[PDB]
RNA sequence: CUAAGCCGCCCGGUGGAUGGCUCGGCUCGGGGCGCCGACGAAGGGCGUGGCAAGCUGCGAUAAGCCCCG
RNA sequence: ACCGAUAGCGAACUAGUACCGUGAGGGAAAGCUGAAAAGCACCCCGGGAGGGGGGUGAAAAGAGCCUGAAACCGGGCGGCGAUAGGAGGGUGCGGCCCGAAAGGAAUGAGCCUCCCCGAAGGAAACCGCGGCGACGCGGGAGUACGAGGGGAGGGGACCGGGGUUGCACCGUCCGUCUUGAAACACGGGGCAGGGAGUUCGCGGCCGUGGCGAGGUUAAGGGGGUUAAGCCCCGUAGCCGCAGGGAAACCGACAUGCCCGCAGCCGGGCUUAUGCCCGGUGAGGGGCGGGGUGCGAAAGCGCCCGGAGUCACGGCCGCGAG
RNA sequence: CAAACUCCGAACCCACCGCCGCCGUAGAUGGGGGGAGUAGGGUGGCGGUGUAAGCCGUCCACCGAGAGGGGAACAACCCAG
RNA sequence: CGGCCGCCGAGACCCCGGCGCACGGACCGAUUGGUCCGUGAUCGGGUAGGCGGGCGUGCCGGUGGCGUAGAAGCCGGGCC
């Protein structure tokens, strides 16, 4: 059956301001996690601060083209920037000392994406 | 959010509905048997589907004991042990009492397994305690206590 | 504007020699004669839905008109349903062209008349 | 200036579709109210209007009689 | 967020009435003038029913009364019409007829004349030669012409469209089972209305949205309100978080390794996208290790490194007509 | 002389390798999920059977589910999708 | 019967203009949408059946309107 995509206006304003800034750029991060961000929303990319935590690195910069859960613990000190954090991610996410950011500031701060490490 | 409209809709003038030839689907010949009717016992129509998607839908298989005997036995991982002790100083399940660090498990969980990693060392009363979980326990520095 | 005569041109010819589609045996009785129609012909045995040689023909997407000049009058305008006043004052001389409503009495016509000739704007049905 | 006959439009007859209307139906959470009869019930027959056939209402006091508001 | 007089109760009305059967019992059809009857005074004719004048009314809406369709029938008008054959039609045009509006058009139609470019394709006169012959080869020449694309002048009202019919060619109706339908196979006098994947329960999926190691309330309670809408609470319960086993019962990776797609980093070719190589690599795959059942053991089955739950819509499965 | 014989024995078919050709990063081969319909086939060549018609299989070419141009019309034949 | 020389003849093949579909790309619109460009000899018949878009009808919550200077309905005709 048909995929219709996602409902939310804000996010489809953003997959198109991603790959408006992939074209600008000449990089291939930021369309990639386009369309990452739009699959089936019975197959959307949910994350855990554990994952976050085993695979990252102080001071990195990670990018989740979908939700960040908040179960497990986390003792690194990084950035993630995702489509929406639950109250507990979110509060874990800043007590070990890093921020929770939208994928819109994570692309005003680092324009070109370099560093940023995808997960699903 | 998104809605759609039923396949009858699009579906009249097709003749048939998508049901092949004007002679299908008229009723228990059509499908075979009303219900479970020919899944193998008696009849077998169906005893090819039995004996693939259904297995041990015919026979019998071991007792049961009446419910009223049996004993539940709540059960917790030293992992969740860790993982949400902070929230258990809410309700007081767990508390100081002093340079040690004291958490009853007796109004939760009966038994504790050994899956996960204990961190920080703690004294909890529990009553029953797995191998492993002892070792990792002892290992880690807190204490098992029988209460 | 050359490319814009030739496609209406192209579309004028082609919506001359294009036939009126009506459903089979449609001349045969009252029924279907009173109300014209087309419908698919979905028998077993049907010669139009065989399409045959010698039988009404059937639509197809190739009958389309050109894209740049679809939907368009034949006069070359964009037609604009217009109710009142008001909404003929959002209409643009220069491409669009105003139809007064079937249900719009004579009186608010008045106006509207009045409206668009001093506005300059063409109407296809002026009284 | 074609006899019969066939097709198309206009007018007319036949017919009662369509559109509009609606004191009638149908379904409902909540609310009200729920028995009558030997002190003769329900149901029915027959009568009753100046002209009165049906329905409705009444009962030889018969589309009615009396009293307080 | 029910139907709107073939619908909705059988009954919108003198309907459980008329009427059918000995009886048990069965059971219809049928709404509408107009603001006001102002419901047609008087005159001619007819045995009468009625007809024609003349009145009323914004309008006969004239009681056979709102609107007044289709089938059918009578008349008028346009076309055909007694030597002509095919399911009643298709393609192309020619007679005769209608063409105010909504289509083009005097800011110029049919039409006539002239000039330029031109795809695929493509002659002939004339001259030379080959063949017994039909004919062919070389020059003419890729010339004349060619779908269509442009420009200029003349004239001054039709072109588009419609009804009928004429000619040339083609065309054996519609729905259906069937290998096979024009069928000497079945269903098909005409018109108008009505008419056939609906509701609940459970299960599998998908499209989207909320929350997320948690998700969600049911019965019910409080506030407010014209109201059943609206706001808040309600943890009982259900599913998930730990699997294995008939049961007793026991009770696990918050990563120890190897490959590796996307992505990121360094280098080279490359105008740029792009290509190759090397590293790291979420997700994904292969090992290792662990829990439990059977086993003397080996070893096998299932399971273990966290994604579920609720809601709206849709497809299907089983039971109810 | 041999379908129920073989001292011999093709055309041909099958499995695997290397290469050419073709498809594939605009995602193939492959894997998981949702929904079907189909359990009467016919003509044409070949094999067994039958006097023949026919009956039963095999080949996937055409009709079934396929226009247009022809064989006078023709389901299957020829050109052609 | 053995050969040859011209011509006629399809929706096939070639060319011009147009439509849609498949795939990739760039832009705008506050939900399934819209415009344009590029490739197609290797896209365009179709029964059972699968998928996508669109047309039409009654009622409701909104939004913008029409009508006694004439609504719905009905007969004939023009345009897309």
């Amino acid at each position: 059956m048909k995929r219709t995509g996602p409902t939310d206006p804000n996010l489809r304003r953003l997959i198109r301001y991603l790959r408006k800034k992939s074209n600008e750029y000449g990089v291939k991060i930021w369309k990639d996690v386009a369309w990452r961000l739009e699959r089936p929303r019975r197959q959307r990319a949910e994350v855990n601060v554990s994952k976050i935590n085993r695979y990252a690195n102080d001071g990195e910069m990670i990018v989740v083209p979908g939700s960040v859960l908040g179960a497990g613990k986390l003792e690194k000190k990084v950035i993630v920037a995702a489509w929406k954090f639950s109250e507990t991610a979110r509060r874990k996410i800043i007590e070990a000392g890093g921020e929770a950011i939208t994928i819109e500031e994570l692309i005003e701060r680092n324009p070109t994406g370099s560093g940023v490490r995808i997960m699903e | 959010m998104i809605r759609r409209r039923k396949k009858v809709r699009k579906l009249r003038g097709s003749h048939t509905h998508g049901w092949g030839c004007k002679k299908k689907h008229r009723g228990g010949g059509s499908k075979g048997g009303r219900g479970m009717a020919g899944t193998g016992k008696r009849n077998k129509s169906k005893w090819t589907w039995t004996i693939k998607y259904a297995p041990d839908h015919l026979g019998k298989r071991g007792f049961s004991r009446p419910p009223e005997v049996q004993r539940e036995v709540r059960v917790v991982n030293l992992k969740f042990i860790d993982e949400h002790l902070d929230e258990l100083m809410q309700m007081g399940i767990a508390y100081e009492e002093g340079g040690k660090i004291i958490v009853d498990v007796t109004q939760f969980a009966d038994k504790v397994l050994g899956t996960g990693k204990l961190t920080r060392p703690l004294v909890i009363k529990a009553r029953a305690f797995s191998p492993k979980a002892e070792e990792k326990i002892k290992a880690a520095g807190g204490e098992a206590v029988l209460v | 504007e050359k490319e814009f005569k030739r496609l209406l041109r192209v579309r004028a010819r082609l919506k001359r020699k294009k036939p009126r589609f009506l459903r089979q045996e449609w001349w045969r009785y009252p029924k279907f004669k009173n109300d014209p129609k087309w419908r698919r012909p979905k028998g077993i045995d049907s010669k139009m839905r065989l399409k045959l040689k010698g039988k009404p023909r059937s639509p197809s997407i190739g009958w389309s008109s050109p894209k740049l000049v679809r939907g368009l009058h034949p006069s070359g305008y964009e037609e604009v349903l217009v109710h009142n006043v008001k909404e003929l004052e959002a209409l643009d001389p220069k491409r669009q062209a105003a139809r007064i409503a079937h249900t719009v009495g004579k009186k608010k016509r008045i106006e509207i008349i009045k409206r668009a000739e001093e506005l300059g704007i063409k109407v296809l049905n002026p009284r």
